[PDB]
Formats: C-alpha cells, structure tokens, sequence
C-alpha cells in the first residue's frame, strides 16, 4: 500500500484527501520511513516549481518530533 | 488556509501531521532564523525550539490567519528572543559547496522532468500549483472526471519525486 498511500500524501498536499485516508496515512507516516520522507520531498520539489528556499537533506522535524515524542 | 486538511489535524493535537508541517516548512523556518543567528547550527537548534515552542501554543492559534504567516512569527520571536535572551539587542540558507551544487541539480531535475511531462500531467499539475484550482474546477477545465485530475497531479508529483530519489 506504500503506492496508494503515496496517491494519498500528494492528495493531502492540496487538501483533496478523504477524512478516512488522511487519518491513514498520518498513522503509516509514523512507521514508513518512506513513507515521510515522500513528503518531505513532494515538499521539497512543490518549493521548486514555486522557487522557494530548499536545502536539501535537512530534517528538522526528527529532532523536532522525538523532543516532542513524549507528553 | 493554505494547509486546512493538515491544520485541522494539529488543532486537535496530531504530532503526526505537526511532523508534516516541519518537514514541509523546515527550510523557510531556517532561512529566516538564519538572518539572525549567523551560525549554520545554532540556527537548527533555535528552528527546533521555534517548532517546539510553536507545538505548546497551538492553544492560542485561533485560525484568524493562515497558519504559516503565524507559525513564521513564532520562529522571528523565537530567534529575537534568543538574541534579547543574550545581550544582543536584535536588528538566506547559507550551505556548503557541496550542498550548493546538489540543490542545483535538484533543481535541473525538477524543471527537466517537468519540461517532459505528458501534457496532462503538467497541465493538471501546473493548475494546482500555479492557479491554485481545486480539483474539481480542474476536471471542469480538463474535461476529465475528479478521480483523473487526482492520479495525473499523483503521476506528475511521482514522475518529479522518482528522478530525485537517488539524489537524497
């Protein structure tokens, strides 16, 4: 389902998911590594065809996630 | 409300679509800390404080405004605070060589893979990107149900995502 999951990430990208996929794949990002990191460079790529600030290889949200893990 | 799916989730308090929002904006949030802190680490440390602390007060975002102009905020208190914290009374992402180049073949493969698109692929791609329709006013333009617009923008986005995959 990695595929279909991905289909739903790029959905929720432009706020068109379904209430039942979007809590689907919010629980598989957690646990596929891939899975975000499809995300993160969907992200990625979108700032291009925008021309925003990129800088490749840099996640913050890791550091971000585990500090806010637990409580 | 440019991310209102994803907002709505981290209002009710999902860490997991809040580790969406920083993995999306992680780059704007460090290149404006970086205006201040002049330090390529101590920047990271504070944008993870900043994202921190923008989690804590989620409370006391009431979606008056889009959530990125308020989240950006969060991030310039965080880093003039850091500077009023110390004696500084307070007034772009700067990378390696190495990284210098790798961002500018990211970018040549995203314009190129783009540039050879199926015409589908890039209309309905752009018209999201670009003129900001909804998919179902692209499936009104395209001529095409709701369920094509969603897969060719999927197909366009995966065509882009696997030629950068082995350059990160």
């Amino acid at each position: 389902s990695r595929e279909a999951l991905q289909e739903t990430l790029s959905a929720v990208m432009d706020n068109e998911a379904d209430e039942l996929e979007l809590r689907r794949v919010l629980a598989a990002c957690g646990e596929d590594a891939e899975l975000r990191s499809t995300w993160s460079r969907y992200q990625l790529a979108r700032s291009v065809m925008h021309r925003e600030p990129t800088l490749p290889k840099l996640d913050i949200a890791a550091a971000v996630s585990a500090a806010l893990a637990d409580e | 409300e440019q991310d209102q799916q994803l907002v709505e989730r981290v209002q009710r308090g999902d860490k997991r679509a809040f580790d969406l929002l920083v993995l999306k904006y992680q780059h704007k949030i460090l290149g404006l800390i970086v205006r201040f802190v002049h330090d390529a680490q101590e920047a990271q440390d504070v944008a993870q404080e900043a994202f921190i602390k923008a989690y804590r007060a989620l409370g006391n975002f009431r979606g008056d405004s889009a959530f990125y102009t308020w989240l950006y905020r969060i991030a310039i208190n965080t880093a003039k605070n850091h500077l009023v914290a110390r004696g500084r009374r307070p007034p772009k992402d700067i990378e390696s060589p190495e990284r210098a180049m790798l961002r500018d073949e990211i970018e040549a493969t995203v314009h190129q893979t783009i540039q050879q698109l199926p015409e589908d692929l890039r209309t309905a791609l752009t018209l999201r990107e670009f003129e900001g329709l909804s998919y179902e006013d692209i499936a009104t333009v395209m001529q095409c149900p709701v369920g094509t617009v969603r897969s060719r923008i999927f197909r366009a986005r995966e065509a882009i995502d696997k030629a950068l995959q082995p350059l990160l």
